[PDB]
RNA sequence: GCUUGAGUCUCGUAGAGGGGGGUAGAAUUCCAGGUGUAGCGGUGAAAUGCGUAGAGAUCUGGAGGAAUACCGGUGGCGAAGGCGGCCCCCUGGACGAAGACUGACGCUCAGGUGCGAAAGCGUGGGGAGCAAACAGGAUUAGAUACCCUGGUAGUCCACGCCGUAAACGAUGUCGACUUGGAGGUUGUGCCCUUGAGGCGUGGCUUCCGGAGCUAACGCGUUAAGUCGACCGCCUGGGGAGUA
């Protein structure tokens, strides 16, 4: 499998959110991995809350699109990079 | 001058390989020049002088 | 375009005296017989505009010429527009 | 009013043709009441490069002010002999005899 | 555009010959005519020296 | 009424002006045959990818269309688009030498006819190589980007439509004058080609540089100078050559 990626951010607006969802969905369905660069702006230190809770929301975007193996644990940098998977055909 | 049969004085002015010198290195005038280049290629279709070595 | 022993005869021909060819005169008249012959060429080939050019040419300084004739006398223009037939 | 020079080519091992060859040109261009000038033959000369297989054929020269269609009609016969090759013929710049 | 010299060099040192390449002259003559640009040659190196 | 403005004949000169018909060589591919077992391929970004019933290599013959190496150098031609193998036929302009000849017959042009590179569309024909769209691999934070391997329309021919470009010398045309220089090129003068020197007496073109203009750069006898005859065009940027 290919390594394809787009950006991410947890405060993106509505529809260029859902144009890079589907380009997701044409990449995991032509078979590429899933890859996060997130980039931090200044004070996003103290929205954890707000910022899980996006993010709970952007995998659960992916509920019935492929599968989920890791989630993320610690922190080097300014980001954390999880790996998802194809879902096995049914 | 203007003719073409007289080879003799034609062959000096072409190289070993076949080619043409330029008006540059010889020192001519150029209507001369151009004379000169119509009556070696009028000489070649005639199989005269060959275009080149190669066969 | 047109012949040596061609101009000659139409000058000796159709000129008013002898070695008049400033008349107008023969100015229309050699026109016309170039043009006339030219029509031969032009009836072939129908692309060259190259040549095109010079044919309205020609075919403008005829119209010109006519006209200063004809403004300037009547009994010329007259014995030329019948004499030769063209125009119409 | 036109001049022509005329040389063209021709197989060597068909040079006794040639007699009769030039015997019939001639007598053409003489019905077309043509004014000859000179006549040669540098004879067989080796090429510079072979054509067609073949090497070291033959040569002819002529000389003759004429009418157009004459010129025609030859360069016709030229044009479906086989036993015959290039043929080449210049325009006007009157004319020039001797030189070999 | 030929080679013919002997063992030791076997690299590079024909830059003098990238200096003579004249890459205006090829990339004017593999890509299309121009025939108003070759001029660069002169008309615009000399005579364009403006302070 | 008149020749200085304008036009004609005598001879000659240069020239890739156009149109139509043949011919030739070198070079790519495809075909046959002879000697014969993996290459072509950014390999500083890295390899896939395909060629493996006899090939890249080398010879001997055919098929096949396309464009014409050095000459070639703003050197030449044209109203601007533009023009390059060689042969033949029809044909257009320019210019020179001194001769005669008609006697203002001119200049400019709103609407109108003509021409107008390459992409496009319609009828057919043709297809060597080429390469928009697509096909596959590498490519990184990120390529539907170029890099590589293939590959249709279309570039070619014969008839028709299409009227636009940075169609720029970014300088509409036609006249009469005003300081200089080293060239390319074109035909005649009487000599003194006799060496390649003296008449430019002309035409078309290069490159520097005064007086004079120019906001400046710079233009600078082919003016952006001093004058005349006309035409076409301009009044802040976006909204816009849009509705």
């Amino acid at each position: 499998i290919q390594v394809k990626e787009i950006k991410f951010r947890p405060g993106t607006d509505e529809g260029d959110y859902q144009v890079k969802l589907r380009s997701l969905i044409r990449f995991l369905e032509e078979g590429d991995k899933a890859k996060i660069t997130l980039r931090f702006r200044g004070r996003e230190m103290a929205h954890q809350q707000i910022g899980m809770e996006v993010l709970n929301r952007v995998k659960d975007d992916l509920q019935e699109l492929a599968v989920v193996e890791s989630f993320p644990t610690k922190i080097e940098g300014r980001q954390m990079i999880m790996v998802l998977a194809p879902k096995k055909k049914q | 001058e203007i003719d073409y049969k007289d080879i003799a004085t034609l062959k000096n002015y072409i190289t070993e390989s076949g080619k043409i010198v330029p008006s540059r290195i010889t020192g001519t005038r150029a209507k001369y020049q151009r004379q000169l280049a119509r009556a070696i290629k009028r000489a070649r279709y005639l199989s005269l002088l060959p275009y080149t070595d190669r066969h | 375009s047109l012949s040596t022993e061609a101009t000659a005869k139409i000058v000796s021909e159709f000129g008013r005296d002898a070695n008049d060819t400033g008349s107008t005169e023969v100015q229309v008249a050699l026109l016309t017989a170039q043009i006339n012959h030219l029509q031969g060429h032009f009836a072939e080939h129908k692309k060259d505009h190259h040549s095109r050019r010079g044919l309205l040419r020609m075919v403008s300084q005829r119209r010109k010429l006519l006209d200063y004739l004809k403004r300037k006398d009547v009994a010329r223009y007259t014995q030329l527009i019948e004499r030769l037939g063209l125009r119409r | 009013m036109r001049h022509y020079e005329i040389v063209f080519m021709v197989h060597p091992d068909q040079s006794e043709q040639v007699p009769g060859m030039i015997e019939r040109y001639t007598a053409a261009i003489t019905g077309a009441e043509g004014k000859i000038h000179r006549l040669e033959d540098w004879g067989r000369r080796q090429l510079a490069y072979p054509i067609n297989k073949l090497h070291k054929a033959h040569y002819v020269l002529m000389n003759v002010e004429a009418p157009q269609e004459v010129i025609d009609e030859l360069e016709t016969t030229f044009r479906f002999n086989d036993a015959v090759i290039r043929s080449m013929v210049m325009r006007t710049k009157h004319a020039v005899t001797e030189a070999s | 555009i030929k080679v013919r010299e002997n063992e030791p060099f076997d690299v590079a040192l024909r830059r003098f010959k990238r200096s003579c390449e004249k890459a205006g002259v090829l990339a004017e003559v593999r890509r299309r005519e121009f025939y108003e640009k070759p001029t660069t040659e002169r008309k615009r190196a000399k005579a364009s020296a403006v302070k």
